[PDB]
RNA sequence: UUCAAAUGAGAACUUUGAAGACUGAAGUGGGGAAAGGUUCCACGUCAACAGCAGUUGGACGUGGGUUAGUCGAUCCUAAGA
């Protein structure tokens, strides 16, 4: 899955920095799972999504 | 066949002009090539309290004559290469000198 | 020394996160020609130098 | 003595009835490790069958190094092919090079 | 078994040499078992494990 | 092989009314 | 790491190896709404940064474990 | 071997269970269908309840004379495709929210703990004393209430394959019950079902219930069984620990592929009397399956970060199960108090709550359940480190699972029979063969569900009882008698369904069915069955 | 150096006990500076290495471990740069 840019350009500033916010928590939990499952998929999606996210805020 | 018997060795002559360093050692040697003529077992197991008055005075210091109790036995486990094996303990007694072989009934 | 500069300390800590042998789901890969660790070190055969 | 030994007495209890025969109850890993315990060399191959056959794969690799007696992959020294302080020796009278 | 970590351990957690640290030889599985000073402190109170006393340096002669 | 002729008998094989209880809440 | 959390109401960390105590305090604050007492750092052998961090005796190091998800 | 104090002792469990029964359907009815309650109650609190009310029942029953009793099986409340190992603690409640918010609704009954109209509830809960073991499991269903009716009562029966479940489920129940009761008199066993001079086997039981289910379009899970019980072996951990003994009949889905194509335990034996029996019937519905297809189980795991499925479900086991051959001395005092806690319940599986000082309630209190809470943040503390030592090991959550067959065949299995989970942490499912025939093993069936896009989980209906096959001497009436400790009339009557499936009659095992069903009718010269009732509270 | 038991397929060399000795406080004890860099400790474990052996290891595999207002650096200046 993740996050597209298309969708991301179409909000505002405090939408996009509230959707950085629960992915940072998001790849926090998966932080914490990883702990003891050490193929964790979703952190790869999760990354990436918030590239993007400061990618488009930046733009 | 199931025997116990009372012996006197004599390490003094198999002891003669022996390296002081190896005395106690071939003494331990000694009593075991005893056991296994005397018994014909070639396992012999000595008694940690017969070890301990072998080397009571050191390494050089091994007595003239022991008393040894010698007793042939059954190995009882079943991954034995000999069905019989001799263990052989000290007899703590007065005096070692004097003494002849003799049976002890097992009871 | 036990009283070292963070410098070495960070050198160190590389060298012992480096210190291992081959993952091995990298010999089933396909045209894998890695088949050991040509750069292993240990602390008693090759010293780090600094 | 009769008293104490017929004090000291030893029933039978579930886990004497079910667990009393057994061992195990779950598998033993490979490196000795815990549940939660990272697997560096292992975690890449989920499946035994692989596992093994990976381990044979290393075993058969190993061999030259073996048979050259290094100590392990970080056994990297090399002989050089002539020693000069060997093979430089033109001793006078007078001072030489070793006793 | 392999009991030097226990002996090492009973001779810290007693407070003397490994040379005064008494392991009892037929409770080997019993000593296994402890990893940790707490077990330790545990068989030392049962008498597993036993401190020894020290070797006589006696002064009459002197 | 085996395993082929299993495969193959597999794919061979695979290729009013009742009322209980009624208007109430046990 | 985890004797800690009932022996001395610490929670152990790994934290960046930029970061200060005064920022571990604040982050911690402010991600899990408690009150610290104090931090201990150090630079752990593998070149991250290991925090623990004791909380007062109003908060329980036990309630955040478990809010976390390793117990 | 029976005695009238065994015989006892297993009456008294059974009767323990019928109570805990009839008070979970009650409190049920009077949370979702008399609604005289203002809120309704959730899973975990029905479970916890059930647990309380089953050790205050059970604290007058044999104590100071009975060095070990209580609770066998923790109470669990399966709904629609989970067909198993539900029982989640008070304070996982948020956790399954956080863990499963973003996902699909098709667990939301199980997410939220709210039951929703048209849910199968499968109730398990099973109670020991001196390990004789009596369990039950019934399915009920979930309704809307009728506004306009005076009395209350459902709108409508229930209809579809749910209704095909249970309707299968308890009709192969009911079947297999006089059939283990047709063997203390094997001459009352119909002649078109086996032969009138011989017993009853582990064949007739397989093919009787195969038959149930054909014709009610169902499929029976791999989990279930019908097995003979002894003391402290009730099978309340079948595929966690081994057994030196089985005498019972299994099905799996090497069973399955075996009828697909036509102490490990076999369907040669006879069934004698003076035994124990344990029927655990599931029973999964297949009418969404357009196609021939393989019934699995799928495990459930607590980390969201495995997939991007946002049809999963993301849960954490709430039983633990004790391995009393491994030992290991814990570093953390908590760990140490919590394993000396563990060590007194006994061979059962145990939820964490069952240790605490507070539990079971004397007076349902706001506070009482504030300071089982403390203590579960405590006991989830010394858990973690138990179970990194294999100490204590979990009780997994399944899920009813739908695999295609051509999707199987088309699969290529490089290892064959060699592959299998190094990562499974339990030694019995982790080196397990589903399709020897095919040579497919555990982990590559997971890999082929995983990767199918037609896998479906099919709904899931359940019963279970514990029956007795009581001697002339043993029995009251002198005469051979089928006593059932759990089940009934009285405790396991079916909820109103509706299936437009039905047994074909022009068949003699069916023919056996119908007979079977008339001489445990015939209460004069046929079989005699003595229910277990449940009992007064007041 | 010796005896018995345990472990193991296999024990002169591993572990525990039983003995005999030795370092003899300018130690074969207990800590540090330089240097090394994880060798520390646990679990697993023997192909190679430990010039015999090996079930043992500073070896091989996987992990754990170093917490400071008060101890140091940091501040001062020396010869000097
Ligand atoms: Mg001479
Ligand atoms: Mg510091
Ligand atoms: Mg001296
Ligand atoms: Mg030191
Ligand atoms: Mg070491
Ligand atoms: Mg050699
Ligand atoms: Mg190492």
């Amino acid at each position: 899955a993740g996050v597209k840019a298309y969708e991301l350009r179409t909000k505002s500033k405090e939408q996009l920095a509230s959707q950085l916010v629960d992915l940072k928590k998001e790849l926090a939990e998966l932080k914490v799972q990883k702990l003891s499952r050490p193929s964790l998929p979703k952190i790869k999606t999760v990354r990436k999504s918030i590239a993007c996210v400061l990618t488009v805020i930046n733009e | 066949d199931v025997v116990t018997r009372e012996y006197t060795i004599n390490l003094h002559k198999r002891l003669h002009g022996v390296s002081f360093k190896k005395r106690a050692p071939r003494a331990v040697k000694e009593i075991k090539k005893f056991a296994k003529l005397h018994m014909g077992t070639d396992d012999v197991r000595l008694a940690p309290e017969l070890n301990q008055a072998i080397w009571k005075r050191g390494v050089k210091g091994v007595e003239y004559r022991l008393r040894l109790r010698i007793s042939r036995k059954r190995n009882e486990e079943e991954d034995a290469k000999n069905p019989l094996f001799s263990y052989v303990e000290p007899v703590l007694v007065a005096s070692a000198k004097g003494l002849q072989t003799v049976v002890v009934e097992e009871d | 020394a036990a009283q070292k500069s963070f410098r070495i300390k960070q050198k160190m800590a590389k060298a012992k996160k480096q210190n291992r042998p081959l993952p091995q789901w990298i010999r089933l890969r396909t045209n894998n020609t890695i088949r050991y660790n040509a750069k292993r070190r240990n602390w008693r055969r090759t010293k780090m130098n600094i | 003595q009769n008293r104490a030994a017929r004090k000291n007495r030893y029933v039978e209890r579930g886990s004497d009835v079910v667990f009393g025969d057994q061992d195990a109850l779950t598998a033993s890993t490979e490196n000795g490790v815990k549940l939660r315990q990272t697997d560096r060399l292992l975690d890449g191959v989920a499946d035994g069958s692989m596992r093994s056959k990976a381990d044979r794969m290393a075993k058969m690799e190993r061999r030259e190094r073996n048979r050259h007696a290094k100590q392990g992959e970080s056994d990297r020294h090399n002989a050089v092919s002539l020693s000069k302080h060997l093979f430089s020796g033109k001793r006078g009278v007078g001072k030489t090079d070793f006793r | 078994a392999n009991l030097r970590t226990q002996k090492r351990l009973a001779a810290s957690v007693v407070g003397v040499g490994k040379r005064k640290v008494w392991l009892d030889p037929n409770e080997t599985s019993e000593i296994a078992q402890a990893n940790s000073r707490n077990a330790i402190r545990k068989l030392v109170k049962n008498g597993t494990i036993v401190k020894k006393a020290v070797t006589v340096h006696s002064k009459s002669r002197t | 092989s085996s395993l082929t002729l299993v495969k193959e008998a597999l794919w061979s094989v695979i290729d009013q009314g009742t009322t209980l209880g009624g208007p109430f809440f046990p | 790491a985890m004797k800690k959390v009932e022996d001395g109401n610490i929670l152990v960390f790994q934290v960046s190896m930029k970061a200060n105590k005064y920022q571990i305090k604040k982050a911690v604050k402010e991600l899990y709404e408690v009150d610290v007492l104090k931090v201990n750092t150090l630079v752990r052998p593998n070149g991250t940064k290991k925090a623990y961090v004791r909380l007062t005796a109003d908060y329980d190091a036990l309630d955040i474990a478990n809010r976390i998800g390793y117990i | 071997i029976l005695q009238e104090s065994v015989l006892n002792k297993y009456r008294t469990a059974g009767q323990i269970a019928q109570t805990a029964l009839k008070y979970v359907t009650s409190l049920i009815n009077d949370s979702y269908h008399s609604k005289t309650t203002q809120r309704q109650l959730t899973v975990p609190e029905l479970c916890l309840l059930t647990d309380s009310f089953i050790l205050t029942r059970l604290e007058q029953y044999y104590k100071n004379k009975v060095n070990e009793r209580g609770i066998a099986i923790p109470t669990t409340i399966d709904i629609d495709q989970i067909s198993g190992g539900w029982c989640p603690e008070i304070d996982d409640t948020q956790n399954l929210l956080n863990w499963n918010k973003g996902k699909d609704s098709t667990f939301a009954s199980s997410v939220t703990g709210t039951l929703r109209p048209g849910d199968l509830v499968k109730i398990t809960l099973g109670v020991h004393i001196d390990g004789y073991t009596s369990e039950v499991s019934h399915t009920m269903v979930i309704y809307p209430v009728d506004e306009t009716k005076p009395i209350l009562q459902p709108t409508g029966p229930l209809l579809g394959g749910k209704a095909d479940a249970v309707a299968a489920a308890h009709i192969a129940m009911e079947t297999v019950v006089a059939l283990l009761a047709c063997a203390l008199t094997p001459e009352k066993l119909p002649a078109s079902l086996g032969g009138t001079s011989s017993g009853i086997t582990g064949q007739l039981i397989r093919t009787i219930v195969d038959t149930i289910a054909r014709s009610y379009n169902c499929g029976v899970v791999p989990g279930s069984r019908v097995r003979r019980i002894r003391r402290f072996l009730a099978g309340q951990n079948e595929g966690i620990v081994a057994e030196r003994e089985y005498k019972g009949v299994v099905w799996t889905e090497s069973h399955q592929e075996a009828d697909l194509l036509s102490a490990i335990p076999s369907d040669d034996f006879v069934v004698q009397s003076g035994e124990v029996y344990l029927i655990d019937l599931k029973m999964a519905s297949l009418e969404h399956c357009t196609k021939k297809g393989l019934v699995t189980l799928e495990t459930v795991d607590s980390y969201t970060g495995k997939s991007h499925k946002a049809g999963e479900l993301i849960a954490r086991p709430g039983a633990y199960v004790r391995d009393f051959a491994q030992t290991h001395i814990l570093k953390l005092k908590t760990s140490r108090q919590l394993l000396t806690k563990i060590d007194k319940q006994g061979v059962y599986p145990f939820k964490l709550s069952h240790l605490s000082s507070n539990f079971p309630f004397v007076h349902e209190n706001e506070e009482e359940l504030q300071s089982l809470k403390k203590d579960l943040k405590s006991f989830r503390l010394g858990m973690s480190e138990i179970s990194n030592n294999y100490l204590c090991v979990e009780s997994p959550i399944q899920i009813a699972r739908w695999v295609p067959w051509d999707h199987i065949l088309k699969a290529t299995n490089p290892n064959g029979n060699l592959s299998y989970d190094a990562t499974s942490t339990l030694t019995l499912p982790g080196h397990e063969l589903p399709l020897p025939k095919l040579g497919v093993s555990a982990i590559k069936l997971k890999s082929l569900m995983n990767s199918t896009k037609e896998s479906i989980s099919l709904p899931v209906a359940r019963e279970c009882n514990t029956i007795v096959l009581c001697d002339s001497s043993v029995s009251t009436t002198d005469r051979p008698e089928l006593l059932r400790l759990t089940g009934g009339s009285k405790t396991c009557q079916p909820s109103w369904i509706h299936s437009q499936h039905e047994l074909n009659p022009q068949d003699s095992i069916v023919q056996g069915i119908f007979q079977l069903a008339t001489l445990a009718k015939d209460k004069r010269f046929g079989l005699l069955l003595k229910e277990t009732q449940p009992m007064k509270q007041k």
